[PDB]
């Protein structure tokens, strides 16, 4: 989906579903073309981090169900922020060298669920992507079996 | 020191940074200070 | 605290819900059933409507509130526009339509879909433009609703 | 499906199958060698060097299951910074003892004499970590910089 | 009183963090492929012309801060010890000035490269963070036409200089699909086919999840790159009717090329756009801000100002430090009478 | 006679709701229920009190 | 709360089109506004009659 879509079928429900948080100064906004949006709340300097972490996913939580279903199986978290990292952990191949594919999988399907749950950590970033099965159409041999991507 | 903790807010306790410890130490030196020193001069010396 | 465990408990009771009663609203807020300030908004000029007003003070003013200072919940005494579609059960009958008909008509037409886009992610290695694709768009006004093809 | 023929049409003869990454936006090199990374974001609060101290534990004990040519490499870390802002911190505190029980023995002279005002000086020091935790305040670096402010 | 107002601010010393970054940014619609060759020419940099200094580079193509996309790039650049970098030259503050230099020297795109701010962000010193707001509810092309206006003739103010650009922005050329409604359902295709073959084809679906070694993992559906890199690869797309034929996209699809943002920002869910700027080689923050606030008041109806990061709120040196020395006088004039009484002894010290 | 939630649409920037419900005409009294009409599988229109 | 819910209100006026004019039909600002200055008023004279 385009960045139109997203700001009105995502950003803009959840947006008008942000009433009564105990203590906040604003909020922003992104909605990006690649169809991705981030809605940050920024909170006064002292507020309950745990507190302020669930009373914010509580009322997404009313606006969960307006969103549409390929959204909301894609996805949807609420955590604590800071924008800058503390450790980039780089992990390359020397040997029978895999591929950007190949070490992002593994290093997602072995490691990073191992962190991101351990010691105080917002959110990871990994850089790259784990395995999924892609299934790559052809249109032409679609059209030769009277198929559908449907 | 002290009450330079009427500071503000995302300049956040900077100010608060210290004040407390300055004290923390300025106080526990005049408690250390106090009570030790006029017993170590009284110990050593001449 | 009081607040997030009764909403917890909800959340297990939620999908059990009609999916009618889902989309329209759940919602958990601290309470006091008295009111600070009541707020009243006329009009002594060109004279809107409790229609008209009830509207805009909801669309310009109540959003901004609610979130604000310690709100526990705003009572917007009207409602915000929506597009008010009035069946009319002869003109229905005159060209073998139900309400079924309508309803599956809106949101064939009024419709925010998401496609691709040019150069996608996976890419040909020469590929110079990176371009993103608009389909349907969701309808603004009343006029445009007028053209639903039944 | 099955084409009045008694023909098959298969997900293979339609459609090339691979087993590849879920999205290909970002793409990471280390040096220009092909790499992946974890880039870890910090929580709202939370403790710094007390998270790096238990992420790279996470991080040990994977490292034997690991296969062909899997090295693990640190492109960006904050911890060795504040490993140093404290080496930088008791090096100039010993120093303010030293250049301290030299200036005694300068003006008043004597070890008898000297060390009285040097025995003087950790314990405020000391007893200060101690009182950061008292009631409700602090327990930090840049606190321990401040320190030397007030050394 | 002169040496204490010649004396410029400072928030905190921008210090050597031993590591620090750098960012790509790239024209409208840039692809993959573009990116990774300015990006081959920045790590090309580092480990180049820059070795006894650099210890090694993580160059992410792909990644941007403000926000990701096939058009931005970032490199996190660790650097070889302290001690082994001697000099003042040797050091983040001539390196980043040196690379800056030889980024924007010769660049087809555009490449920065900076240092940590030594803390999370609030407030670099003097410079501003400015937003402006649709208010009265006017179009997004407006928007953008009071956003030009406020930064085009906030420019004609090097006198009292000032430094303002946006951020994301581009507002790139998109293609839109105009599905022709009445003609699809007079030759018997479903809407439902359509979209969804205009969407798992081009923008790939999630259609469920599978096992893959003991482990639960995705199922997507896209489609190969060769049939999507073109608008004309559009119409090879075939959907059956009722009838169980199939039909092509053009037979049903008018095809026009279309203006649209690719990043649009909303500030307390009305739509806005951020402005980031400078406060001067000579004012400082107090100027600079209330400069910026008429030269949007100027601007048309429901356009409406707002402040956010560095826009404090409530804090500084100004406005803490009269309130600072001041309860650090009443009681440094006070306490200065236990054990000690009159009027004189507290100007015996006080002063 | 309840009125439906069928979706949302944009109005002037804004995410709002979409309501089909009739005239008021038609549902002020029991006897308007059979005026309303539902069509079978054959392809027509069957009243409510039948 | 009602000392920034005055203020929310506040920086909206200015968009506001033809006749659009807000009042206060039930305010309980006032009360405990005065809830301060009849006290004030009792110890000043507490003190004065003292």
């Amino acid at each position: 989906a385009d960045a139109k879509t997203v700001q009105d079928t995502v950003t803009q429900v959840i947006e008008q579903n942000m009433n009564g948080i105990d203590n906040l100064m604003y909020m922003s906004s992104n909605s990006d073309s690649t169809g991705t949006v981030q809605i940050t709340l920024t909170f006064e300097s002292g507020t309950d981090a745990d507190i302020a972490q669930v009373q914010v996913q509580n009322k997404l939580q009313l606006a969960m169900p307006l969103l549409p279903q390929e959204v909301q199986q894609q996805g949807v978290s609420v955590e604590k922020s800071s924008s800058s990292f503390l450790m980039v952990v780089g992990v390359i191949n020397t040997d029978g060298t895999m591929t950007q594919e190949d070490i992002s999988d593994y290093v997602a399907a072995n490691m990073k669920d191992a962190i991101s749950r351990t010691s105080g950590v917002g959110d990871v970033q990994l850089f790259g992507s784990q395995y999924a099965m892609r299934i790559w159409m052809n249109p032409n041999e679609l059209n030769k079996f009277q198929l559908t991507p449907v | 020191f002290v009450p330079m903790a009427f500071f503000g807010g995302s300049t956040g306790a900077i100010y608060r940074q210290f004040s407390i410890t300055i004290v923390s130490a300025m106080a526990l030196s005049v408690l250390v200070a106090l009570i030790l020193t006029p017993a170590l001069c009284a110990t050593m010396l001449k | 605290i009081a607040q997030v465990q009764v909403q917890n408990k909800l959340q297990l009771a939620m999908p059990l819900l009609p999916q009618e009663v889902q989309q329209q609203g759940v919602s958990v807020e601290k309470s006091s059933s008295s009111f600070l300030m009541v707020v009243g908004v006329i009009n002594t000029d060109g004279t809107m409507t409790q229609e008209d007003i009830s509207d805009y003070v909801a669309a310009n003013m109540k959003d901004a509130i609610s979130r604000t200072s310690g709100v526990g919940d705003v009572q917007l005494f009207g409602s915000q526009y929506a597009m008010r579609i009035w069946m009319n059960p002869n003109e229905l009958n005159k060209f073998q339509l139900t309400p079924v008909d309508v309803i599956t008509a809106i949101k064939a037409q009024n419709a925010q879909v998401a496609a691709g886009q040019l150069g996608g992610t996976p890419p040909v290695k020469g590929q110079q433009l990176n371009a993103s694709i608009i389909a349907q768009t969701r309808l603004t006004s009343t006029e445009e609703f007028g053209k639903i093809l039944l | 499906k099955v084409n009045q023929d008694g023909s098959r049409v298969l997900l293979r003869d339609v459609a090339k199958i691979e087993l590849g990454g879920e999205n290909y936006d970002i793409i990471a090199e280390f040096n220009g060698q092909p790499a992946s990374g974890l880039g870890i974001k910090l929580a709202t609060g939370a403790n710094a060097l007390d998270t790096a101290a238990a992420i790279r534990a996470e991080l040990a004990k994977m490292e034997p299951f690991f296969p062909s040519g899997l090295k693990i490499v640190y492109p960006y870390d904050t911890t060795p910074f504040v490993k140093i802002s404290i080496h930088e911190v008791v090096k100039t505190l010993v120093e303010a003892i030293i250049l301290v029980f030299l200036v005694m023995y300068l003006f008043l002279q004597n070890f008898r004499a000297t060390l009285i005002p040097t025995i003087a000086v950790p314990v405020v020091l000391l007893g200060t970590f101690a009182v950061l935790a008292a009631f409700g305040f602090s327990i930090n670096t840049l606190t321990m910089f401040g320190m030397v402010l007030a050394i | 009183a002169y040496l204490f107002v010649r004396l410029p601010s400072s928030f905190l010393p921008d210090e050597d963090q031993g590591v620090f970054m750098t960012m790509v940014q790239l024209p409208a619609g840039a692809t993959q492929e573009r990116t990774q060759k300015v990006l081959n020419e920045v790590t090309h940099y580092y480990l180049t012309k820059e070795k006894n200094n650099v210890e090694s580079v993580f160059a992410v193509n792909g990644f941007g801060f403000a926000g990701r996309g096939q058009n931005t790039g970032i490199a996190f650049v660790s650097l070889k010890d302290w001690a082994d970098r001697p000099g003042e030259e040797n050091k983040v503050e001539a390196i980043t000035m040196r690379a800056t230099r030889a980024f924007s020297q010769i660049k087809d795109a555009m490449v920065f490269a900076f240092n940590l701010p030594a803390i999370v962000e609030l407030g670099t010193a003097t410079g501003f963070d400015f937003e402006l707001i649709d208010q009265a509810g006017l179009g997004h092309e407006k928007l953008t036409q009071a956003r030009n206006q406020l930064l085009a003739e906030a420019a004609k103010h090097p006198d009292m200089l000032t430094s303002v650009r946006p951020n994301g922005l581009e507002d790139t050329p998109q293609f839109k699909i105009d599905i022709d409604q009445e003609k699809a359902q007079a030759l018997g295709v479903s809407i439902n086919d359509i979209n969804t073959t205009l969407g798992a084809a081009w923008g790939g679906s999630y259609v469920n999840d599978f096992i893959d070694r003991g482990r639960v993992k995705k199922v997507y559906v896209m489609s190969e790159a060769k049939y999507r890199m073109l608008p004309d690869d559009i119409g090879d797309w075939y959907v059956r009717a009722a009838d169980g034929q199939m039909v092509p996209f053009s037979a049903f699809s008018s095809s026009r090329w279309e203006y649209g943002s690719p990043r649009l920002e909303r500030y307390n869910g009305l739509p806005s756009m951020e402005i980031l700027g400078q406060a001067a080689p000579g004012k400082s923050t107090g100027e600079a801000m209330e400069l910026m606030e008429q030269l949007a008041s100027k601007l048309p109806t429901g356009v409406g100002y707002d402040w956010t990061g560095m826009s404090y709120q409530e804090r500084l040196s100004g406005n803490q430090a009269p309130s600072l020395y001041a309860i650090s006088l009443i009681v440094v004039f006070l306490c200065l009478a236990a054990l000690y009484e009159s009027w004189s002894i507290p100007f015996s010290v006080m002063l």
